[PDB]
């Protein structure tokens, strides 16, 4: 465990989709740039019409990121239901991914649960 | 030209005050056509919470076999609990049975 695996808190982020990696690994100013958590703060707060898309600088050293998903329903729910949703779908995929992880990463299941 | 068909009503509603940890105050006042209107008041003692208290009271809700009980106001402050109600029979004779020892 190094520095960059004990944390990273500086942040990359692309401003549009389909950036080639050329432009990527090129540093282009339109389309890449860094940041930390403050100045993308006031970076959203002053220009909102902006569209930017947090991701990694490079896979061989930054490979360490949260646990995230992205969930997509073409319908709406009342709060109560959601609510109800929401604490299944948690509890499914928090077990899920211990499970996972106790059978191929070797952790300890209750853990990561 | 309430359906009791799965399981008695008391047993729901003793099934629900078990659930809770404080006492129930309105568990008289519920009948067979009120639960899904009249509001459940507790004795604090909110589990689904763990909180000391709560603004506003809890309500029942029978959806597809089963009773859901969600906190009014903002349901998010505390959990949302479901108690299935559908029971095949011969499970609650096996229970009857053991109830007695
Ligand atoms: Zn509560």
């Amino acid at each position: 465990m190094d520095a960059a695996i004990r944390g990273n808190d500086v942040i990359f982020v692309l401003k549009t989709i389909g950036v080639p990696s050329a432009c990527r690994q090129n540093e282009d100013p339109r389309f890449v740039e860094a940041f930390k958590c403050d100045e993308l703060e006031r970076y959203i707060d002053n220009n909102p019409e902006c569209t930017l898309f947090e991701s990694l600088r490079d896979e061989e050293a930054y490979s360490i990121v949260r646990i995230f998903m992205d969930v997509d329903l073409d319908a709406c729910l009342d709060e109560i239901d959601y609510l109800t949703a929401i604490q299944d779908f948690i509890i499914e995929v928090s077990n899920c991914v211990a499970r996972f992880a106790f059978t191929e990463c070797g952790a300890i299941h209750e853990n990561v649960i | 030209r309430w359906e009791p068909g799965f399981i008695s009503f008391e047993d729901a509603i003793k099934r629900v005050s078990k659930i809770f940890i404080n006492s129930i105050i309105n568990f008289n006042d519920l009948d067979e056509n009120n639960f899904t209107t009249v509001p459940l008041v507790i004795d604090y003692v909110c589990a689904l919470c763990k909180k000391r208290s709560h603004k506003h009271p809890h309500q029942l809700s029978l959806e597809n076999g089963a009773i859901r009980i969600y906190k009014t106001g903002n349901p998010h402050s505390c959990k949302v609990k479901i108690v299935p109600l559908d029971g095949n029979k011969l499970f609650n004779i096996a229970q009857r049975i053991l109830d007695t020892n």
